[PDB]
């Protein structure tokens, strides 16, 4: 009869699944931050490529 | 048997979805990750050439 | 009465491993954020010089 140590283990598993969700939330917020920074870098490099290519023609 | 067998049997199924749900939210997070490492290795490729030239 | 027990013990070990594996992906995933981060920096340092010689 291990019915008691099964419930303990299920608390532990349920405890960890909670922590998991908390991690998913936070790193959701980090991806969001990094995607916004990436859009700024992408623009700025494009401008440089533009201004830079305008230099060519002349 | 205390009916504790019922609670465990119940938690099992509950925890089952949780993980399955969570495994999904993860798959979606991993996808956001590659798209970044992708557009980013592509931004550094466009810049590496014209850096030591300007 | 007993066969049910030995079955839950196995079911619990499954949940236990599914959880362990998901943990590993989060660990890996944060490791990748670190890379992304040290990469956005090098990209920024790499940009300033270029956007300056053109601020004409």
């Amino acid at each position: 009869h291990m019915t008691k140590q099964h419930q303990t283990r299920l608390d532990i598993i349920s405890e960890d699944i909670s922590e998991l969700q908390k991690n998913q939330t936070t790193t959701m917020a980090k991806i969001a931050q990094y995607k916004r920074k990436l859009m700024d870098l992408s623009h700025r490099t494009l401008q440089v490529l533009i201004k830079q290519e305008i230099q060519r023609k002349s | 048997w205390d009916r504790t067998l019922i609670e465990n049997g119940e938690k099992i199924t509950s925890l089952h979805r949780e993980v399955e749900k969570v495994k999904l939210d993860q798959k979606r997070l991993d996808q956001e990750l590659d798209f970044i490492l992708s557009q980013q290795k592509e931004l550094e490729d466009l810049l590496s050439p014209l850096e030591e030239s300007v």
